[PDB]
Parts: structure tokens; C-alpha cells; sequence
RNA sequence: CCUACGGGCAGGCGCCGAGGGUAGGGCCCGUGACUGGGGCGAAGUCGUAACAAGGUAGCUGUACCGGAAGGUGCGGCUGGAU
RNA sequence: UUGGAGAGUUUGAUCCUGGCUCAGGGUGAACGCUGGCGGCGUGCCUAAGACAUGCAAGUCGUGCGGGCCGCGGGUCCGUGGUCAGCGGCGGACGGGUGAGUAACGCGUGGGUGACCUACCCGGAAGAGGGGGACAACCCGGGGAAACUCGGGCUAAUCCCCCAUGUGGACCCGCCCCUUGGGGUGUGUCCAAAGGGCUUUGCCCGCUUCCGGAUGGGCCCGCGUCCCAUCAGCUAGUUGGUGGGGUAAUGGCCCACCAAGGCGACGACGGGUAGCCGGUCUGAGAGGAUGGCCGGCCACAGGGGCACUGAGACACGGGCCCCACUCCUACGGGAGGCAGCAGUUAGGAAUCUUCCGCAAUGGGCGCAAGCCUGACGGAGCGACGCCGCUUGGAGGAAGAAGCCCUUCGGGGUGUAAACUCCUGAACCCGGGACGAAACCCCCGACGAGGGGACUGACGGUACCGGGGUAAUAGCGCCGGCCAACUCCGUGCCAGCAGCCGCGGUAAUACGGAGGGCGCGAGCGUUACCCGGAUUCACUGGGCGUAAAGGGCGUGUAGGCGGCCUGGGGCGUCCCAUGUGA
């Protein structure tokens, strides 16, 4: 399937993941099909987490799946609320 | 769009197929000067209608043949003979660069 | 090829295992390489205080 | 390292009177009092004509041995300087300025720079809180560049800070004595400092 | 020194087998059929006409004829039959 | 042999085919008794052709000659002193 | 308008020309002398030579039937596990390397009415009735092993037939369309598989079809290195008809027909090279370059081939030829590190046979969970950049030693000694972020709320407390170019990037003192750009410096007078898409 997910940019011991729709068998870090968002795990910042809601919704829509922890920080940006 | 390009039938002899020479301009990369270069097309004639002067239009098309990747698309003028002279004594000329 | 032998005094005989660098000898023609003093069987002029790293020697109490 | 070592001659090759001592500097004990001639053994000589290498040579070691900083540390300011909006000069010296370790001792806490960077190197100094124990931090407008509390009460501190309280230092900074605080408030003017250098000079002599 | 990578190619051997086996039988009934058609005896190639389109068809089912291809493989056949049987005519069945 | 029997599988023949072999060519690199000049050295031998009217103005294309630089013919150029 | 420096050397002297030379930046570097720390990078550029051992791709009992062992305990049935098998989906991703390739390979923009796409999503329909095989297993024969042949048994989501036909496929006709696009009428042809629980209902599955999305296949325009001392190339060659083949166009393949296609706008040939994003340099224009990361391509010991499959002509799948290698019981058989490590060879030279699935991501699976040398980290190497250290303040008209000395003194030098202040290292305690999902609860398995588990790195970073004055090296000092004196040597030994130094007063050799430049680095060699307006578009030239063809005639080509008009190709403007 294409899907939804995190491909870790930053640096050792200093992750910085973009939640990215890509094709499932691209690689991690790889060419995506599409920027939406990002998220920062250490959290050392004021919003280490964006989230557009509306495209992640639309990707939804018309087929992505995204991973197990990427489900979450989608459901912490609220895209599930109905 | 499927490219379109404009140019002379140079050659005739072969069967539903005729040979249109597409030439542009374009400026020099460094040395400036606008400086010309043509090509020679297989172009695909199905009702072998097409004749030498004839100034036309083709169509980047469907592969017909190994080597025919354009159907001729409509007349645009007939008799400019001047060209195919043009041409063809370029090629003549040729005989004289051997050794 | 042909290499100089640069510094006082040398250590090389036939057979000596040799590293080389380029660079001629103004002064030689034909001799368009230098060798590496201090390197394999090469080695360094025993008893120079300057500017020992050109001339492959330790570096002494 | 750094420089760290024979200090007096510096200022004896370059000429002019650089405070890189803190105190002995004012005392006629000072070496340019004694000897305002070159270091070694041809000081006293009947010195030739400067070629324009060795003027713009000098003026930069001069302008450099003043912070007594690294040429790496010194080229990369300038870099950053060349790249930088504005004036090269300006910001070459700006820049150098807003050097911690620098503006440690310009707030006075030290008697020279090379005794303010042990202090902020050994974790005496602090900015708007935390401490910083790197002498490069880039200083920047707001900082304040507190005494860490727990060196507060510290003999070598207690003096330095003494001969400061009706010191007139820099239009660009203040410094609530006493509590042994002071405030970053802009990067200096030219006219903010008047170090013995025509740094014009120094932009000459890296645009060899 | 081993995998189930050979599971993987112990059953390539059979698969291999059906769909060889399905696809000469094809040609066979196709072509006998184009053969009919050919001399015909419009009827009877009709009728054989028939069983290879079932066949080519039920290829396609599987991982044995792509689609198209039974698709392609009809076209022609059809074709054939019928252009031949227009030489004599006129068919008994269909179709079509 | 299977039958699923107007069929399939085995199996047989053919095309093409990795390559192998036979023959003959094209290019390129390496090398070779011997050989031709070339650069360099220089501390030698022979003369002194060119730079002065360079001691026969010089240079020249060509031809013939001579230990060597060179010479001479024929024509040309002045980039020749007087 | 954020951008532009030059110098040495042809002479007795000059100006000009012109080459050689240096200072600048750079690197996957290597060599020397020296070497304390930390972080982030980075590290076989050579033999796409050869490789021992291990490891790199599997998983599902919620598809099926069995074997061995065990927990329930009346041959049996359950439950668990485990071993293979049959059946799945994965194995075509991920990882490696740069051999080949001057090509639609790549880049850029486009075409496809000539196309495909597993798992995912949306939606329309649906799953009735039979029938059969093959392993595992049992039985025999072969071997040292690799294993294997024969015979009989049986399940399934394995196979096959009939039925149903929303639908779809195909021939013919017709309408819209206009390359094979969409609709339709007649004929014809094709579907299916069950499993599990809470068992009048869910859920994972299965089937035909439409659309989406996603990844592709194929096609065309423009760009893409050196040699013309490679000038002529071409028989599947170029076009056509018919077929075969494919997902699909196509001389891709075949038969026949025609005589065509290509070339100085450089065909053909030879040489070199994976291409771009970028990178290095440069005032820019340019030049150079493709390591790391990202994108595409190509290969998987050398070759050919196809099988299975949605997709491979498949690195750790198959067949066959070659080459090499091993194994052994001498009968026979086995291999493919350009995966991670590692060995060897080669080389000036490039690392640990580490740690873990915690994260992230991938495969299977309802989930639990299993696998994951992808990956997260750790190891080695000053390989690069960056940060930190070897202390700080005081301290003589100034010790000893050593250097010079006009013999009075000058120098190293506040340097040392010595004084006090701090406190890298080490000791001690505490000790993370990276981890909240999957799950379980309630809600409805949704929204939502609630709870819980889990850390390789690592007892590390860092927080706190106690605490020691604690590595310096290297180049250079004639001019360019910043830094000068003694001694020894005597055209010797030697130096040398260029000019040039040495023939007993050498700032140029060698040591010394002193000095300049950098500093856990400094220097050397190699190469790239720069200086080089020294291939000159920007931005050069040709009387005598290198350079006008011996002169005509002329093909192609480049260039072209005054006026008016059409077109609008160059050119110019705006919008818009693309420029990851
Ligand atoms: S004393 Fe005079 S010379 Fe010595 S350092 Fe202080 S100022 Fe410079
Ligand atoms: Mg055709
Ligand atoms: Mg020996
Ligand atoms: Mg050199
Ligand atoms: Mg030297
Ligand atoms: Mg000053
Ligand atoms: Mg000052
Ligand atoms: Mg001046
Ligand atoms: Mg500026
Ligand atoms: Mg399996
Ligand atoms: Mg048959
Ligand atoms: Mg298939
Ligand atoms: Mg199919
Ligand atoms: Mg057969
Ligand atoms: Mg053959
Ligand atoms: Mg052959
Ligand atoms: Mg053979
Ligand atoms: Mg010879
Ligand atoms: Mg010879
Ligand atoms: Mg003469
Ligand atoms: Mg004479
Ligand atoms: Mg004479
Ligand atoms: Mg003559
Ligand atoms: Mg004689
Ligand atoms: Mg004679
Ligand atoms: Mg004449
Ligand atoms: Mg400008
Ligand atoms: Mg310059
Ligand atoms: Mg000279
Ligand atoms: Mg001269
Ligand atoms: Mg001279
Ligand atoms: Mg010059
Ligand atoms: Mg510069
Ligand atoms: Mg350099
Ligand atoms: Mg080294
Ligand atoms: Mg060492
Ligand atoms: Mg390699
Ligand atoms: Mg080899
Ligand atoms: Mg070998
Ligand atoms: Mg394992
Ligand atoms: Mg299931
Ligand atoms: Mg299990
Ligand atoms: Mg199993
Ligand atoms: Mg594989
Ligand atoms: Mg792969
Ligand atoms: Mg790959
Ligand atoms: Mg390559
Ligand atoms: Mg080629
Ligand atoms: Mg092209
Ligand atoms: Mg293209
Ligand atoms: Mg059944
Ligand atoms: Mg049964
Ligand atoms: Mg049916
Ligand atoms: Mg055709
Ligand atoms: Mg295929
Ligand atoms: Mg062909
Ligand atoms: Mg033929
Ligand atoms: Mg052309
Ligand atoms: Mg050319
Ligand atoms: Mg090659
Ligand atoms: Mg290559
Ligand atoms: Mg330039
Ligand atoms: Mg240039
Ligand atoms: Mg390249
Ligand atoms: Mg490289
Ligand atoms: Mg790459
Ligand atoms: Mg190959
Ligand atoms: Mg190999
Ligand atoms: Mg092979
Ligand atoms: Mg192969
Ligand atoms: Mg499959
Ligand atoms: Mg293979
Ligand atoms: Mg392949
Ligand atoms: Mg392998
Ligand atoms: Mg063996
Ligand atoms: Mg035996
Ligand atoms: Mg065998
Ligand atoms: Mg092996
Ligand atoms: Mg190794
Ligand atoms: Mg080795
Ligand atoms: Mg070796
Ligand atoms: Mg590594
Ligand atoms: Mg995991
Ligand atoms: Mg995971
Ligand atoms: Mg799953
Ligand atoms: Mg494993
Ligand atoms: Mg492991
Ligand atoms: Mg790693
Ligand atoms: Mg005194
Ligand atoms: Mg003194
Ligand atoms: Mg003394
Ligand atoms: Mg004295
Ligand atoms: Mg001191
Ligand atoms: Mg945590
Ligand atoms: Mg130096
Ligand atoms: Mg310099
Ligand atoms: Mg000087
Ligand atoms: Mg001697
Ligand atoms: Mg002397
Ligand atoms: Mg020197
Ligand atoms: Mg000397
Ligand atoms: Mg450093
Ligand atoms: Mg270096
Ligand atoms: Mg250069
Ligand atoms: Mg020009
Ligand atoms: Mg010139
Ligand atoms: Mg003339
Ligand atoms: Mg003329
Ligand atoms: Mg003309
Ligand atoms: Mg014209
Ligand atoms: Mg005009
Ligand atoms: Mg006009
Ligand atoms: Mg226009
Ligand atoms: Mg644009």
C-alpha cells in the first residue's frame, strides 16, 4: 500500500522525525510522495508536532495506512475526532 | 501536448513513408549568436499523398515503425523545391570530403 | 626510475625497499622524484636537529 | 592550546602597550615601560622599512593577540564578518566582542581576558541563568552574564569585582556591582572601543 | 546450507505444469478450429470455437493467460474463423 | 501414461542459441640482433659557418658536391654594410 | 550592483612579448615529526582479484492432515508445544557495488486513443451442487554424504467440473467519439474458499466488476566527454502488407514486397566515462567534479536461458556452458561476501569476526508475537570540521645556564625560581530525554476516556559533592615572504618551488642562540579551481614578438541596402503548471 509515516532526519542521539506519506517500499529516509507535518520526540521545543490534519484525512480517504506510532501522533493532533 | 513541428519532404521513395526535415534556431549557449540545426523525421504517409516541396506539419505520435514516431499532419504549402535543392547538393557536396 | 637521496649521509645499497615523492632536482636532470628518508629501508639522517620531519628522524632527549 | 606563554613580548613586538596582564600593566614595572623594543636579541637594531605585508601582519596579530585567541577562531570571525550585512570592520570587532570570555572581563570580573576564560572555563561565569563553561558563547543583546552563585563568595572574585564599583564601562553595557550581574545590551559602535588598531587594515590583509 | 526458499521452487515445478498443460490445449482447439473454419464444415468449427474460448478464458481466471491475453488470443481467433468461413459461409452457430 | 478421451503428459523432429572448433582479415600494446637521427653532459679533437662589409653581405627554395660546420649553380627576398 | 590585489624570473639598463614559478581555497587522502580530550561527520579511490567461520528473509495453527514429547484423564478426545510437509503472503522491498554503458542510460519538459499495478481505499454484486491429486505417513531398493527411486493412503483457503451472471471478456452491426475512447443490440464465454469466536451476528478471509491512489512499461522534443592522424556507414539494413509476440506500441521476432535509411549540424570507428540533485573553485562567465546523503540506471564469479509470479528474466531461486576452488569413503558431490563483520592479495592507503530490535522502518500475522548486520547505537583511525586542556594573578632594573659582546654590556626574560587564587583529570553519590503506541478496561473493536508493559546505547550523558598545576609540537627566518646573529664547512658536505646559494667573514649548507608563523597539531607529496584576459562569451590576438592561406575562381555556410504591408519564428511582457 502507500503509507504514512516516520522518516527520521536530525542526527545521533538527536531524532527529528517528518511524518511523511511514502510508498510503503521506499526506504525510511527515503523520496516521499508528500511533506505533512513533523514531530520531535525529545520534545525540546514549544510545538514539536504539526500535523495537517485536512491532507492526513484526504491520504486517509483514498487509501494510506499509517504505521502504529504514527496512527497516535495523529490521533494526539486530532484526526479522528468526529 | 504531443509536439507538433514543421517542415519539408525531402524524400519520397519509400512506400507510405515520407522524410520531413524540421529545422529551429536557438541562441548559443556562450558564444550568443542564434545558430541553426535540422533533423530528418520518418514521418507516416498512409494515403501517399505527400510529395517533394511539400512544407508540412507533423505530429509526435504513436510508433508506427522502428524509426516513424510521427504522422504527417497537414499540408502547409506545396512547391518549395528551392529547399529540397537546399539539401540536396549539401549531401552532393559530399563526394568531394573523402580521401 | 631515478630518485634523489636527499639529507647527510644514507643507508641505501641494492636491494634497499624505498617509499618516493614527487618533485625533480633542479640540478639533475633525470631526477624527477625524491625519497622518503625514514621510510622502509630508507633511513633517516642520524643527528640533524632541524627541521627533522623533511628528513625522516626522530625527535631526540 | 591557546597562546599560553611569554606574554610581555607580545606587545614589545607589536609595539604598543596591549593589557593582556590585568594588573602589572599599569605598575613602570610593566615590560613596555622598561623595554619599548622588540623581544630577543635584535630588539635594540635600527629597525628597516615595514613592507606593506608586514604592516597588515602586525596590525592583525596585534588586533588577535589582544583576545589571544586562536587564528582558526580569529579567520572564521572575519568569515563571519564577510559574510555578514553591514560594515566588515564593524561586525569583525562586534562579533570578537560578543565573545563570552571577552565580555566576561569587560564587565570587569577578571583583571585580563586569559584570567577571565579560567574563570569562565572553570565554570565560575553564567548567562541568563545556566551556566557556560565554553569561552566562545556568542553573547548576544539581553544576556545576563552573572557570577555563578556558588563562586559569589570567592577571594580572587571578591577583589576584581571591588575596583568596580564606580567604573565606567561600555555604553553598550551595565552591571548591577555587587550582585555581581551584568547585561549584554548591544554589539559596540566603533567609537564603543578604541583598541590601538586600524582593523581597515585587517580586512586588507585576508583579502590577499 | 538450505531455506524454504526450495518449498518456494518445488512448487514453481507444478504450478509450471498447469499452465503449460492448459495453454497447449489452447492452441490445439484454437488452431483445429481455425483448421475447421478453413475447409469448413462452417458448423463444427463453431462448435470447437466455442470449447478453445471456454479454455482460453478459464486460463484467464488464473495466474496462467493475463487477461488481455485471452482477451488478444480471442480476437484473433474469432477473427480467423469467421473471415474463413466468409469464404463458403454460412455459420450454423455462434457466435455472433 | 492419463483421461479431465476431438484433450493432456512422456517422447520424437526442427529453428534459434551460450560457446567450442577450422580458416582468413582489421586495430592496438609490449618486445627485438641491428640501425637512424634527437636531447643532455663535457672537463676533449678538427676547423671557424653565423652575428662587424664577420673577413666571399646574408637569408633562401631547389639541385649537385664535400671530414664538419658548409660550398656552388639557378632563381628569389633585404631582414645588407659601403 | 556586498564583487575583481598580485609578485619572482630573459637586460648593463628599458619598455614590450612570453613561458616557467609562488603566495589562495580544496580532498574519501596518503607520507614524515609529534601527538591530551570531546562531539558530529567520515574511512578499499587499487584486484567487479580470491575467500575459512558466523550472520544478512521470513512468518501464519484464525488455511490442512499428520509425527514426536507433554499437560486434561476415558484406544480416546482436548490443550499446548514442536518437527517437517501440503497451502499462503513475503521473498522483485530493503542492503551492495560501478564492471558495462556516449545510450532515450540520465537530466528536463511532454505523449500513451498503445499500457499494467500485489497488499491499501471507495463503491455495485456474490460465495449453490459435485468430483479429483499430491506430499507428510506406512512399505520396500541406492549411498560416506548430497540424499533418492519405486509402490499404496489421506485433508485443506490445493486442483477440476456443473450451476448463478450484477457484471466483464470477444466477433458483427449501429450511435457518440476520433489512432485501440465511451455506449449499446444479437450470438458466445468466465466467478468463487473457507476459518474463528461471545454461534438468527460480528469479525479475518474468498469471487466478478467500476473508480481512486500508488509503483511501473513503452514513446517523442531539447541537453550530455576526447580523437577527423576514424569519412564514409548500413541486408533486419530503411519503409510497406500479413502474421507471431506482449500488459501494450514497435524490424521486438518471421514471411513476402519495395529500395530504401544514415553522414562534415560529424554517420562509422576508436578512446574515456554510470547520469543528475549537488560538490570544489571562481568577481562573475567559467573551469573542475559525481566519494558521503537523495533520485534514476546497470550489474550479482564469466556467459546464455527461461520458470513461478501482480511484478524477476530474480545477489543470499532454477537450468546449462566456461573458469577456479574445495569435499570425500575415490564411488561421487559441493560452492558464488560488489550484504554485515572478517581473511588474503594488491596497494602510498581505508575499520569491529561488537550491541541490540528500545526506537524508526520493513515482512508475515486477528492479535500475542517472530524475523530484520535495513536500522538505532557502540568499537577502531587527528581522516575532516567544531568545541575544550596543558592553567590564572603576582613576581628583579632582571638568578643560574646558554647566546651574542666594541669587554662596558646586550639577549632569552616575568620567562624561571618563589607567593597566593582556581581545579582537566581522578573519588563519591544521584542518574535521564529518546516511551507511547500496539495491548487490556469502558465506551460500539469507531470518536473518546482509562490503565499497563518495554531501553542496546548505559549506570553513559548530565546534576551534585570532594580533588590533583596537570601533554608540545612542527614548519620557517636570502627575494617573492613575517622572522638575524655566532660557529663549523670551504664549488666539499649539502640546499633548491622560481630566481639562485656553497671556490676559509655564507642572514641561502650543518648545529647553536635568537626570531616569525601556526598549534594537537604542523609540514610534504598528489590532484582540482585560482592567480592565467596564458583558448580571451564575459575578456587576447596575427608589419618586425608565436601568428594572413602563394594567388584566383567558386559549393555549402555565416552575413547583408531604402520604403510600405501581412504573418509573429527569433526577441520582448504577464499569467499559469513544473523546477522532489
Ligand atoms: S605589562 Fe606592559 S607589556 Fe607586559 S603585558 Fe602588561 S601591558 Fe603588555
Ligand atoms: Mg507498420
Ligand atoms: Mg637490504
Ligand atoms: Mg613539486
Ligand atoms: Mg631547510
Ligand atoms: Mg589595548
Ligand atoms: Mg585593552
Ligand atoms: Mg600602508
Ligand atoms: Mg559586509
Ligand atoms: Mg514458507
Ligand atoms: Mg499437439
Ligand atoms: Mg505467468
Ligand atoms: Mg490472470
Ligand atoms: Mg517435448
Ligand atoms: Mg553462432
Ligand atoms: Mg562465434
Ligand atoms: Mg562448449
Ligand atoms: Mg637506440
Ligand atoms: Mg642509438
Ligand atoms: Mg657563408
Ligand atoms: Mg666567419
Ligand atoms: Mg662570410
Ligand atoms: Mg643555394
Ligand atoms: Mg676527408
Ligand atoms: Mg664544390
Ligand atoms: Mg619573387
Ligand atoms: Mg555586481
Ligand atoms: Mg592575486
Ligand atoms: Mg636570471
Ligand atoms: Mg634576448
Ligand atoms: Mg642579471
Ligand atoms: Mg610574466
Ligand atoms: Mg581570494
Ligand atoms: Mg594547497
Ligand atoms: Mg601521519
Ligand atoms: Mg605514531
Ligand atoms: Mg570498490
Ligand atoms: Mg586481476
Ligand atoms: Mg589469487
Ligand atoms: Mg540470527
Ligand atoms: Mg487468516
Ligand atoms: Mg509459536
Ligand atoms: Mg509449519
Ligand atoms: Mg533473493
Ligand atoms: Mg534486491
Ligand atoms: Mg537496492
Ligand atoms: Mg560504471
Ligand atoms: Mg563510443
Ligand atoms: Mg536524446
Ligand atoms: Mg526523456
Ligand atoms: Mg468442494
Ligand atoms: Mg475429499
Ligand atoms: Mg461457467
Ligand atoms: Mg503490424
Ligand atoms: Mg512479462
Ligand atoms: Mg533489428
Ligand atoms: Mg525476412
Ligand atoms: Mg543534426
Ligand atoms: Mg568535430
Ligand atoms: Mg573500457
Ligand atoms: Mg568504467
Ligand atoms: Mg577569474
Ligand atoms: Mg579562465
Ligand atoms: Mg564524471
Ligand atoms: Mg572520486
Ligand atoms: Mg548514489
Ligand atoms: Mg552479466
Ligand atoms: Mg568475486
Ligand atoms: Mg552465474
Ligand atoms: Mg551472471
Ligand atoms: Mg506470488
Ligand atoms: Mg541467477
Ligand atoms: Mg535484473
Ligand atoms: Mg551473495
Ligand atoms: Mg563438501
Ligand atoms: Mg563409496
Ligand atoms: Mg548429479
Ligand atoms: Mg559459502
Ligand atoms: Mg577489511
Ligand atoms: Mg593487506
Ligand atoms: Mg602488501
Ligand atoms: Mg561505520
Ligand atoms: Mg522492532
Ligand atoms: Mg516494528
Ligand atoms: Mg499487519
Ligand atoms: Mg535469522
Ligand atoms: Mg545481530
Ligand atoms: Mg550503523
Ligand atoms: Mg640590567
Ligand atoms: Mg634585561
Ligand atoms: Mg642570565
Ligand atoms: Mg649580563
Ligand atoms: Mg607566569
Ligand atoms: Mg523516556
Ligand atoms: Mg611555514
Ligand atoms: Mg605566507
Ligand atoms: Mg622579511
Ligand atoms: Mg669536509
Ligand atoms: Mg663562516
Ligand atoms: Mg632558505
Ligand atoms: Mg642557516
Ligand atoms: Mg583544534
Ligand atoms: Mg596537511
Ligand atoms: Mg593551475
Ligand atoms: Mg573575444
Ligand atoms: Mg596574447
Ligand atoms: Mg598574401
Ligand atoms: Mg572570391
Ligand atoms: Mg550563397
Ligand atoms: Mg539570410
Ligand atoms: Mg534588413
Ligand atoms: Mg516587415
Ligand atoms: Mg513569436
Ligand atoms: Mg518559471
Amino acid at each position: 500500500m502507500v503509507k504514512i509515516r516516520l522518516a527520521r532526519f536530525g542526527s545521533k542521539h538527536n531524532p527529528h522525525y517528518r511524518i511523511v506519506v511514502t510508498d510503503a517500499r521506499r526506504k525510511r529516509d527515503g523520496k516521499y510522495i508528500e511533506k505533512i507535518g513533523y514531530y520531535d520526540p525529545r520534545k525540546t521545543t514549544p510545538d514539536w508536532l504539526k500535523v495537517d490534519v485536512e491532507r492526513a484525512r484526504y491520504w486517509l480517504s483514498v487509501g494510506a495506512q499509517p504505521t502504529d506510532t504514527a496512527r497516535r501522533l495523529l490521533r494526539q493532533a486530532g484526526v479522528f475526532r468526529q | 501536448p504531443k509536439k507538433v513541428l514543421t517542415g519539408v519532404v525531402v524524400s519520397d521513395k519509400m512506400q507510405k513513408t515520407v522524410t520531413v526535415l524540421v529545422e529551429r534556431q536557438f541562441p548559443h549557449p556562450l558564444y550568443g549568436k542564434v545558430i541553426k540545426r535540422s533533423k530528418k523525421y520518418l514521418a507516416h504517409d498512409p494515403e501517399e499523398k505527400y510529395k517533394l516541396g511539400d512544407v508540412v506539419e507533423i505530429i509526435e505520435s504513436r510508433p508506427i515503425s522502428k524509426r516513424k514516431r510521427f504522422r504527417v499532419l497537414r499540408l502547409v504549402e506545396s512547391g518549395r523545391m528551392d529547399l529540397v535543392e537546399k539539401y540536396l547538393i549539401r549531401r552532393q557536396n559530399y563526394e568531394s570530403l573523402s580521401k | 626510475v631515478t630518485a634523489y637521496i636527499p639529507g647527510e649521509g644514507h643507508n641505501l645499497q641494492e636491494h634497499s625497499v624505498v617509499l618516493i615523492r614527487g618533485g625533480r632536482v633542479k640540478d639533475l636532470p633525470g631526477v624527477r622524484y625524491h625519497i622518503v628518508r625514514g621510510v622502509y629501508d630508507a633511513a633517516g639522517v642520524k643527528d640533524r636537529k632541524k627541521s627533522r620531519s623533511k628528513y625522516g628522524t626522530k625527535k631526540p632527549k | 592550546g591557546r597562546y599560553i606563554g611569554p606574554v610581555c613580548r607580545l606587545c614589545r613586538r607589536e609595539g604598543v602597550k596591549l593589557y593582556l596582564k590585568g594588573e602589572r600593566c599599569y605598575s613602570p614595572k610593566c615590560a613596555m615601560e622598561r623595554r619599548p623594543y622588540p623581544p630577543g636579541q635584535h630588539g635594540q637594531k635600527r629597525a628597516r622599512r615595514p613592507s606593506d605585508y608586514a604592516v597588515r601582519l602586525r596590525e592583525k596579530q596585534k588586533l588577535r593577540r589582544i583576545y589571544g585567541i586562536s587564528e582558526r577562531q580569529f579567520r572564521n570571525l572575519f568569515e563571519e564578518a564577510s559574510k555578514k550585512k553591514g560594515v566588515t570592520g564593524s561586525v569583525f570587532l562586534g562579533l570578537l566582542e560578543s565573545r563570552l570570555d571577552n565580555v566576561v572581563y569587560r564587565l570587569g570580573f577578571a583583571v585580563s581576558r586569559r584570567q577571565a576564560r579560567q574563570l569562565v572555563r572553570h565554570g565560575h561565569i553564567t548567562v541568563n541563568g545556566r551556566r557556560v563553561d565554553l569561552p566562545s558563547y556568542r553573547v548576544r543583546p539581553g544576556d545576563e552574564i552573572a557570577v555563578a552563585e556558588k563562586s559569589r563568595n570567592l577571594e580572587l572574585i571578591r577583589q576584581n569585582l571591588e575596583a568596580m564599583k564606580g567604573r565606567k564601562v561600555g555604553p553598550w553595557l551595565s552591571l548591577d556591582v555587587e550582585g555581581m550581574k551584568g547585561k549584554f545590551l548591544r554589539l559596540p559602535d566603533r567609537e564603543d572601543l578604541a583598541l590601538p588598531v586600524n582593523e581597515q587594515l585587517v580586512i586588507e590583509f585576508y583579502s590577499r | 546450507r538450505n531455506l524454504s526458499a526450495l518449498k518456494r521452487h518445488r512448487q514453481s515445478l507444478k504450478r509450471r505444469l498447469r499452465n503449460k498443460a492448459k495453454k497447449s490445449a489452447i492452441k490445439t482447439l484454437s488452431k483445429k478450429a481455425i483448421q475447421l473454419a478453413q475447409e469448413g464444415k462452417a458448423e463444427e468449427a463453431l462448435k470447437i470455437m466455442r470449447k478453445a474460448e471456454s479454455l482460453i478464458d478459464k486460463a484467464a481466471k488464473g495466474s496462467t493467460l493475463h487477461k488481455n491475453a485471452a482477451a488478444r488470443r480471442k480476437s484473433r481467433l474469432m477473427r480467423k474463423v469467421r473471415q474463413l468461413l466468409e469464404a463458403a459461409g454460412a455459420p450454423l452457430i455462434g457466435g455472433g
